[PDB]
């Protein structure tokens, strides 16, 4: 029905698929291919451009027939299969990864793909095991699938997306749980969590895994049985602020506002970022409180909280006229960051802030993130859960591995 | 002001092949802007002073264009021009500091070449006329008067002839005062010689029949047939300019354009 | 009649950025602009190409002369505000509208055009001016200001708000018995703003009562306003 009464054109798959260059644009032009808003035209142009993108271009290209093919479950087989066995390995491992993006309800892809994982150290099994266990992740309290990502999360593998895509992954496959769960697995990651505390970025995505495995609480206080029981340095104490940004879906719990206002100005820069970055969860009703001076600060990290705090909405001219003061500013950061929010919160002021960061440039980031937003310039779990990988790209270009399979599409 | 320093005129442009049909008088002009720049010294072997100027008057025709043929052919040093447009502004007064001081800048770039354009703008008082008086005797003094030097260029471009004062203090120091003589058959195809560095010209083209079709089209408007040419073959995707393409243009800018005017 | 006149300052004044490659490539360069001028003017073909240009562009308003009249003679430092923030905008298109004693407007007159000219930058920004009369405008602003295009408005009278009032009236429900003779003869000097806020006003007026249809006389009331407008200002 969307294909009948509504019509895509190729302004953008062929403009934004055809003005690419310096590597990026590939990226970007594989991402927005990959999005589905018809027309397959510059994924069948030809071949080798794949071949000139990036590894996680790699990865994003090749999952994108995957995603360009969220339906049609008898295409994604003679799609995929020319992908697969292939020579490249995030070819092949991006082409299970389109297996898991295709379908969510065939779950024929577990055999295939788990058959051949069990090397855990350097074969192309563990790129598989990236899209094979994140993509299965999207495909589905699964406990087979767990107790074969037992040895997985007890792998500590100094490959950050492999326990990254673990533990979102079995958090994913768990978002919903009866007042959480203690089990095995976050708490294997916890007891070796506590074995060597290295890799902050595993502090980081970890207790991801672990708030969203604890995800479908209404009044749970296993935020205070991690609160006494994986307490430590900052770091598993940013863990613990981590659960309590899980722990805080929304009750009469004015006891949480007071402690922060209280808690607004920690020392500890980064538990401000998360514990405030909560506000899009915990108020996100009464939308009149959410407006506060928050930007007047000198804290940009704050700007960076009401940034993420605007939200996915309708997008409202308050919402826009915050994404103003935000689009001006020096920082990279924010400045990469804020065409993000703008392009989620926004589906004649739509090509106009293009041109305005056309006025802005004249880096890459922001092209690719500006590219990104020509896309998509035009309570939910899996449309609103992964957000928070995204909300990590304060890092090296590796993080086009991950967002390029966000499952918030409709 | 910025007009100070926008007196220079860089980045050459149109040259000597911008004639008329003026193949005399532009040598009877041409005699006291560039021929005393090969050999000056020679000039002064002669015994006689180096001339002064000409005057041009008339019809606009395709006036202003022999200012920038005098850029480019003076491939040593651009001259300074004064427009008629910055004498006859608000509180007067300041033409007498700006004459001196691009007097100054013209014994500053080793004898550069003045030019003043539009004397009619002040010009005609028939004698609030007495500050006008100020600007224009003492223009008298610093142009007719041998102050600065009897030297290189001094020149007046208008389009009305009917100067009072200028006419009978010139022949004291200026001379040779001829006419425009816009082109009319036989100079139009030739600002088309010059305009054949445009965009792609066909060699079906004859600029005598662009040229003969065309009454009263100094290069104001046969300019504009040339811009409207490149335009409609931009509105037309185009990739050669063809004068039974833009025939259409041309009839229209000269008849459509001539109806009302 | 206007098809080619949107077709012309469409591909007069969006044959820049906005679709560029036909633009720096056969080298013409013509980066001056039009100036707007209808003689109904008001709003007709000031806010019709104002709001169809808008498809992919920043626009930039500037409307009424009033800020330079209703007190002392400030002259061109707003003129200056707007021109370093149409530095700091310079992929924008400058938008003059309504350009309505006299020995200071003519100073300010002659330094805008000096400054709106391009006297200390290169053309790189449209800018366009606008007003009712092209007559009453000295014409010593036309050679260097008006160097790419100037564009009259040939309406006629029946076709132009009917066919504006037609395709505007397409989408959008109405009520019967609009007549038009009276409109085509009697209105002057007005834009399809008005007759579609008579229009408006006139199904909000049959609105208020409750009605989805119009009497004509209610049609001719709301047409007082469009009969004393013209003869007010």
């Amino acid at each position: 029905d969307d294909i009948y009464k509504t019509h895509l054109e190729n302004n953008r798959f062929g403009g934004s698929g055809s003005q690419v260059d310096s590597a990026r644009m590939n990226l970007a032009s594989s991402f927005v291919n990959g999005f589905v808003n018809q027309d397959k035209l510059l994924t069948d142009d030809g071949n080798k451009w794949l071949y000139k993108n990036k590894d996680h271009g790699m990865l994003s290209a090749a999952a994108s027939l995957g995603m360009i093919l969220l339906w049609d479950v008898d295409g994604g087989l003679t799609q995929i299969d020319k992908y697969l066995y292939s020579s490249e390995d995030y070819i092949k491992s991006g082409a299970l990864l389109a297996c898991g993006i295709v379908n969510s309800g065939v779950r024929n892809e577990c055999d295939p793909a788990l058959a051949l994982l069990s090397d855990y150290v350097l074969h192309n099994s563990n790129t598989m095991r990236l899209g094979s266990i994140f993509g299965l992740g999207l495909a589905y309290n699964r406990e087979d699938v767990l107790t074969l990502l037992l040895p997985v999360m007890g792998d500590s593998k100094s490959s950050m997306e492999v326990a990254g895509v673990t533990a979102l992954a079995c958090g994913m496959i768990a978002v919903g749980s009866c007042n959480g769960d203690v089990t095995s697995t976050i708490l294997q990651t916890i007891m070796e969590k506590s074995e060597t505390e290295l890799k902050d970025t595993y502090a980081r995505w970890l207790p991801l895994g672990l708030g969203l495995n604890h995800l479908g609480k209404g009044e749970a206080i296993e935020a205070i049985l991690a609160a006494l029981e994986v307490v430590s340095e900052p770091f598993r104490s940013f863990a613990n602020t981590l659960v309590d940004v899980c722990a805080y879906a929304g009750s009469g719990n004015v006891l949480k506002v007071q402690q922060l206002l209280h808690i607004c100005s920690e020392h500890f820069d980064s538990k401000e970022k998360e514990e405030d970055k909560d506000k899009k969860e915990k108020k996100d009703k009464d939308k009149k409180e959410a407006p506060a001076d928050m930007g007047a600060h000198q804290g940009v990290a704050v700007l960076g909280i009401a940034l993420i705090a605007m939200g996915e909405e309708i997008g409202a001219e308050m919402a826009l006229r915050t994404f103003g003061h935000l689009l001006r500013y020096g920082e990279p950061t924010l400045r990469r960051a804020v065409p993000l929010a703008l392009a989620l919160i926004s589906v004649s002021h739509d090509a106009d802030p293009e041109v305005s960061y056309n006025s802005i440039f004249a880096a890459r980031l922001a092209a690719m993130l500006r590219q990104l937003a020509q896309y998509h310039a035009k309570k939910g779990t899996l449309t609103l859960c992964p957000y928070h990988s995204d909300r990590q790209l304060m890092s090296q270009v590796a993080v086009a591995g991950l967002l390029t399979v966000l499952v918030s599409f409709l | 002001p910025t007009v100070t320093m926008m007196q220079v005129e860089e980045k050459p442009d149109v040259t000597y092949s911008d004639v008329g049909g003026c193949k005399e008088q532009i040598e009877k002009l041409r005699e006291v802007v560039e021929t005393p720049l090969l050999h000056p010294e020679r000039f002064v072997n002669l015994g006689i002073e180096p001339p002064k100027g000409v005057l041009l008057f008339g019809p606009p025709g395709t006036g202003k264009t022999l200012c920038a043929r005098a850029v480019a052919n003076r491939t040593d040093a651009c001259f300074i021009r004064v427009i008629g447009s910055e004498l006859v502004q608000k509180y007067v007064g300041e033409g007498a500091r700006m004459v001196r001081e691009l007097f100054e800048m013209a014994r500053t770039k080793k004898a550069c070449l003045i030019f003043f354009d539009e004397i009619d703008a002040i010009g005609g008082a028939r004698f609030g006329d007495n500050e006008v008086q100020r600007t224009m005797l003492e223009l008298i003094n610093q142009l007719d008067g041998f102050d600065p030097r009897g030297n290189i260029k001094v020149l007046m471009a208008t389009n009305r002839p009917d100067t009072l004062d200028p006419a009978l203090m010139r022949p004291g120091r200026l001379d040779r005062k001829i006419e425009f003589s816009l082109p009319d058959l036989e100079g139009r195809t030739h600002i088309f010689k010059i305009h054949a560095r445009s965009m792609s010209v066909e060699r079906d083209i004859r600029f005598e029949l662009l040229a003969r079709l065309c009454p009263n089209s100094t290069g104001a408007e046969i300019r504009s047939v040339c811009t409207e040419a490149g335009m409609f073959a931009i509105r037309a995707r185009r990739k050669i300019a063809t004068e039974k393409d833009f025939l259409e243009a041309v009839n229209k800018v000269i008849k459509s354009y001539a109806k009302f005017s | 009649g206007l098809d080619n006149q949107i077709q012309e300052i469409k591909e007069s004044v969006e044959l820049p950025l906005t679709h560029p490659e036909y633009y720096e490539e056969m080298g013409i360069k013509p980066p001056k602009g039009v100036i707007l001028y209808g003689p109904p003017g008001t709003g007709k073909t000031l806010l019709a190409k104002a709001v169809a240009n808008q498809t992919s562009a920043t626009f930039l308003r500037v409307v009424g002369s009033e800020l330079i009249q209703k007190y002392l003679g400030d002259g061109p430092k707003l003129v200056r505000e707007l021109f370093r923030v149409a530095e700091e905008h310079a992929p924008s298109i400058v938008f003059i509208d309504e350009i309505d004693g006299e020995r200071e407007i003519q100073r300010t007159m002659l330094e805008l055009l000096n400054q709106l000219d391009g006297f200390d930058s290169r053309g790189d920004v449209k800018v366009i001016m606008a007003t009712n009369r092209i007559e009453t405008l000295d014409p010593a602003l036309i050679r260097p200001g008006r160097i790419d295009r100037k564009i009259e408005f040939p309406l006629p009278d029946e076709k132009t708000k009917k066919r504006i009032f037609q395709i505007h009236t397409s989408r959008m429900t109405l009520a019967d018995d609009v007549t038009l003779d009276d409109l085509i003869m009697a209105k002057d000097d007005l834009s399809g703003a008005d007759i579609k806020a008579i229009c408006t006003e006139a199904g909000l007026m049959a609105l208020r009562e409750r009605r989805m249809k119009v009497t004509n006389e209610d049609f001719k009331k709301s047409k007082e306003n469009v009969l004393y407008k013209k003869q007010e200002g």
